[PDB]
RNA sequence: AUCGAGAGGA
DNA sequence: CGCTCTGCTCCTTCTCCCATCCTCTCGATGGCTATGAGATCAACTAG
DNA sequence: CTAGTTGATCTCATATCAGGAGAAGGAGCAGAGCG
């Protein structure tokens, strides 16, 4: 059942949520992807201070 | 903070690298003076490395050290690794 | 009060600045953003006198902009209330009187006035004049008053002026 | 003095949701019984159809 | 169930009226027979009965 | 305090219904226990009635500000389902500081 | 739309 | 010689935590919380 | 200017089981000084 054109997703600035004005959650929303605390933390290793802060944010909720 | 005598690093960090080159891009693409010469490039980033790689990028670093004090650093006073 | 004050201020600058000629840049804008300016807290700035210090100039992370914290000498002009400064009548009607002092134009009210000198719209000149008509307060005359009290309105300070305080007439 | 709707109702109710208990304990009822049958394939539709479940919680690390 | 086809899913459980006797590890109890009782016809849950014994000291 | 409307957005469904917000819900419990315990305190009510008051009053703040106190029963709403008090709404994964922060 | 639950993927 | 002040241990609460990201479906959610008389007033709609 | 009508706004009034692990309090108590 796992085809690709049911996975593939892609954003760029759609719509947030009403509570916490951050991307949506799913393909079906037109949701973003969870940069989560693992990407954080992995950035954080990285020493990626700007882009840190630019998924974290700018990308996000500014 | 006695700049004769600066207890940090010669070298550039890795960090102060790519902050620099992205900086001097940003300033370039917002229309700010080449201090090197350019025969085609277009790209921000290319004409940052190249302004870097000559040593010729105007700006300072300026390295807080744990107590508070900090060091001011010219991007032509470091040692450009990569 | 003319007074000779140093004050602080930061202005961003944009990459396109930076250039053979930084300083004056810096210099130029400043003079263009605070000449003819006013605060209610240091009062109106006739001008700028001369720039002191022109701190390090700091890159903005994400923005191509780099702030300048500049000292510059200026002078300022301040009211206050109990102060007693001449004037230039500039406007004389049955509702109050309006003199200038130098920026600011001042109002008084006929109440604050000492009720001595009359109304006289019938005179040619709109005049202030006393039973006797010695003194004459018209347009133009240069008289002495005290400040009581200020406003600001828009950042722009309007005083208040009262003629009640002995020796306070024509000059 | 019948008001049906117990009995219909709340067989629905449990069978449409799994929520197995009374409607009003909605948190005490234990949920994943009654499963929206598996129609993907004849194969999964039978497999559902002989599922058995150990209610010992997912949580447990045992 | 409103149009949605249903399955219920076997669930298991221990069975009743059966005497267990386990050992808890970290318990005050060294071992503990445990009955779950429930009338033929069920009309109430399960009563469990243990009958324990208390662990040396 | 009770916080502005961001904080509670009411949400509109499908329809012209709208939905308010747990906090809302529990804020409506608060200022009726608040109201009605004012004007027992106000006009004629006996002691036990006031203390019963005073009780409920407490439940419902500590259960806005944090819905699982032990021993104590869970601030209801329609459908069974236990209300989201503050502490919930950024007490561990997918909180405020580790949800969306 | 929300919430919850369930089923799944790596 | 009877009281105090420990401070040790056993138990008891009590409270916190339990991988990451992702897709889909399915059921519930309702929440509804009036009414009108009087006075006030300010704007037209006429005079 | 003068009434008069018409909305809006607001006041008022009517009713009856296969967790775990650590941290804190409390209690029982053995014992040491010591009044």
């Amino acid at each position: 059942k796992h085809m690709v054109d049911d996975k593939i997703h892609s954003r760029a600035r759609g719509p947030i949520q009403i509570l916490n004005r951050q991307p949506m959650e799913g393909r079906s929303r037109d949701g973003g992807l969870r940069f989560g605390e693992m990407e954080r933390d992995c950035q954080i290793a990285h020493g990626a201070a700007q882009f840190l802060r630019e998924r974290l944010f700018e990308a996000s909720d500014p | 903070q006695a700049n004769q005598k600066r207890i940090t690093t010669p070298y550039m960090t890795k960090y102060e690298r790519a902050r620099v080159l992205g900086t001097r891009a940003l300033q370039i693409a917002m229309c700010a003076p080449v201090m090197v010469e350019l025969e085609g490039e277009t790209d921000p980033l290319l004409i940052a490395m190249k302004e870097l790689k000559a040593r010729k990028i105007p700006i300072i670093i300026r390295r807080y050290l744990p107590d508070g004090s900090y060091e001011d650093w010219g991007v032509d006073e470091l040692i450009i690794s990569d | 009060m003319f007074y000779h004050i140093s004050l602080e201020h930061e202005i961003l600058l944009h990459p396109r600045y930076f250039g053979p000629n930084l300083l004056n840049t810096v210099k130029q804008k400043l003079f263009t953003e605070v000449e003819g300016t006013c605060t209610g807290k240091y009062g109106f700035v006739i001008a700028v006198t001369t720039i002191d210090n022109i701190g390090a100039g700091v890159i903005q992370p994400g923005r191509g902009f780099v702030l300048y914290p500049v000292k510059y000498k200026a002078i300022v002009f301040r009211p206050f209330k109990g102060e007693v400064v001449d004037a230039v009548v500039t406007q004389v009607n049955k509702v109050g009187l309006f003199t200038e002092i130098g920026p600011m134009s001042c109002f008084i009210s006929r109440h604050s006035i000492p009720s001595e000198m009359e109304f006289d719209p019938n005179s040619n000149p709109p005049c202030y004049k006393t039973m006797d008509e010695d003194i004459v307060i018209q347009q133009d005359d240069e008289i002495r008053l005290k400040i009581v009290g200020t406003r600001v309105d828009k950042n722009d300070i309007f005083a208040i002026g009262s003629l009640m305080d002995d020796y306070l007439g024509l000059v | 003095a019948i008001k049906t709707r117990i009995i219909s109702d709340g067989l629905k109710y449990s069978l449409a949701t799994g929520n197995w208990g009374d409607q009003k304990k909605a948190h005490q009822a234990r949920a994943g019984v009654s499963q929206v049958l598996n129609r993907l394939t004849f194969a999964s539709t039978l497999s559902h159809l002989r599922r058995l479940n150990s209610p010992i919680g997912r949580d447990g690390k045992l | 169930i409103n149009g949605s086809e249903k399955v219920l899913i076997a669930q298991e459980k221990m069975a009743t009226n059966t005497v267990y006797v386990f050992a808890k590890k970290d318990s005050k109890y060294a071992y503990t027979g445990e009955c779950r009782s429930c009338l033929e016809n069920s009309s109430r849950p399960t009563s469990t009965i243990w009958v324990s014994m208390l662990a040396r000291g | 305090p009770v916080p502005p409307l961001s904080v509670r957005p009411a949400v509109v469904m499908q329809g012209s219904a709208r939905n308010q917000d747990d906090l809302t819900h529990k804020l409506a419990d608060i200022v009726k226990i608040n109201n009605q315990l004012r004007r027992n305190e106000q006009n004629g009510a006996a002691a036990h009635v006031i203390a019963e008051d005073v009780k409920l009053l407490q439940f419902h703040v500590a259960t806005m500000v944090d819905n699982e106190l032990p021993g104590l029963p869970r601030a209801m709403q329609k459908s069974g389902r236990p209300l989201k008090s503050l502490k919930q709404r950024l007490k561990g994964k997918e909180g405020r500081v580790r949800g969306n922060l």
